[PDB]
């Protein structure tokens, strides 16, 4: 009865780590594109002159 | 405004891509130890508890 | 410049040059605890050999690093801003004489 | 200019707090090794309170039950962080300044994790289990019978 | 006496002095992992700031 | 010359109005993580209201609430825009003048 | 952040994968011998006692 | 929508998992102690019957 | 977090900053005149006819 107390407190849920870090992946993906595109964003002043 | 020294912008993606990379490397220590309460700072009166 | 009639108390200008401080050899303690007002202060030797209430000295250091820096930035800034407001009186001037010189 | 300095020094402080986290890591993580220390001595503290145990059963638990506490205050004078004895006897609390304009700083409060300080210092299960006295005091060399001779001779 | 050791002589309550170091040692640990939160916490706020 | 006093004196009131919402937006900043703190210590709050923790343990989540206040307190004096602490304790209304004609 | 010369999550991830190959290898020792108490650092008074 | 910040079929396939997987220890349970009516918490009438 | 040695590194290099803002100073120079210095009256600039 105690380790299953541990457990409830301790042990990490699987189920809700895999899908955190699916979603973390995701967001990374797309930080580091969106970044890209931030950085051309001052390429289209490099135009006109 | 079309101003080059500094991109807010970029400044801003590069906090939301922090962020995200502090919640994956959680993720990643809680998947690989098998263990939610490691490094105290998450549920610090949990690791006492546990 | 001093003055030997009139002496200053540790907090205040006093003409009584001593007081006669109690300190009490506070016994398989080995500390001057402080009897007279203090009541127990554990006096320290101060830096000057005198004995003193406090524990911890100046030292040797800039106390107030940054806010020092923010004084000397404060001078620079003046001096800066002046020199550009006479820039531009300057630059009207220029502006004005030539006008005038047409 | 002000907005210059503001912000080149907050990226700085921003830095200066990142080390503090990094401090607080290592000194959390040499916790955590103490930590699995003290659950093995339980354990085995338990074990050897048991009296079915004979004599050199017990004195082979006391030998690791020194041997853990020899590690433990390995760890007490060994955990280094940039040359800082972080968990040690004497390590003052950190400052960590945050933020420009100085006079707000994150005091850390880490020290005193060891033998001696934990509280066991003389933690025994057998004969072989030698503890501390403490130094003797005036007040106890009168209390004895004490006859003065001079400078409290 | 002149030598600083005596024995130790079966220390009482073990599990007590052990409990008594565990809650000295686990509330030292919560002290740190209180500061990280805190200085992760200051970490987003300058940052923030910064931008 | 006074469409050229009121063209120039509104382009002035625009960079003050971009002033103003630099100031909000660090100020928004600043309220948007004071948030992520009360958040967390009303999580943990919720924990602590639970009768099955001793007293140690309340006492360790009441050490993490205490250095959470102290951190939001931290916020609340050092949140610095241009030598004014805007999101403190003396922080008064500004003004952020847009427009000409006072 | 976005660092490479340092991997901390691959560090935490060997170390915990370390820590699991210690429990199996004592696990499998075990299995294969059949001895609870073996390689007297497991249970060294319990190796007196057997 | 299109969000990736929260998966709402990701959560209802973890309630569901949870579920099924509080069943089947529950038939675990039973299967190895042999009594329908142990941990009293389930049919405790039947609990003080027996 | 630093030890001293730390900090003297910090103390040269804030010494070498200290002894640039001095050069800066003491030979700032325009037409023989140490402008920005430590002797630098302040100037006329004569603009105009009737003296």
């Amino acid at each position: 009865n105690l380790s299953s107390a541990r457990s409830r407190i301790q042990d990490a849920d699987y189920a809700t780590e895999v899908s955190n870090m699916s979603k973390a992946q995701i967001l990374q993906q797309a930080g580091t594109s969106v970044l890209a595109q931030a950085n051309q964003v001052p390429q289209t002043v490099l135009s006109l002159l | 405004a079309a101003v080059i020294n500094t991109n807010y912008l970029s400044l801003v993606a590069q906090n939301n891509l922090n962020k995200s990379q502090s919640s994956l490397g959680t993720a990643i220590e809680r998947l690989s130890s098998g263990l939610r309460i490691n490094s105290a700072k998450d549920d610090a009166a949990g690791m006492a508890i546990a | 410049g001093e003055l030997t009639d009139i002496q200053t108390f540790d907090t205040s200008y006093k003409i009584n040059a001593d007081t006669g401080e109690v300190t009490v050899v506070g016994d398989n303690s080995a500390t001057a605890g402080q009897y007279a007002s203090a009541d127990g202060a554990k006096v320290l030797v101060g830096s000057d050999g005198k004995l003193t209430t406090e524990t911890t000295s100046a030292g040797d250091k800039t106390t107030d690093p940054l806010k020092t820096l923010d004084a000397a930035f404060t001078k620079l800034d003046k001096l800066t801003g002046e020199l550009g407001a006479v820039q531009n009186r300057l630059e009207s001037t220029i502006a004005n004489l030539n006008n005038v010189v047409n | 200019n002000r907005f210059t300095a503001n912000v080149r020094g907050l990226t700085q402080a921003a830095r200066n707090a990142n080390d503090g986290i990094s401090l607080a890591q290592t000194t959390e993580g040499a916790a955590s090794e103490v930590n699995t220390h003290l659950q093995r001595i339980r354990e085995l503290t338990v074990q050897a309170s048991n009296g079915s145990y004979s004599q050199e059963q017990l004195d082979s638990v006391q030998g690791e039950i020194n041997q853990r506490l020899a590690d433990i205050d390995r760890i007490s004078e060994q955990t280094d962080f940039n040359g800082v004895k972080v968990l040690s006897d004497s390590a003052k609390p950190l400052t960590l300044q945050v933020g420009a304009n100085d006079g707000e700083t994150i005091t850390l409060n880490l020290s005193e994790i060891s033998v001696k300080t934990l509280g066991l210092d003389g933690f025994n299960v057998n004969g072989k289990g030698v503890t501390q006295n403490r130094s003797a005091t005036v007040t106890d060399v009168i209390a004895q019978g004490g006859t003065l001779q001079g400078d409290g001779t």
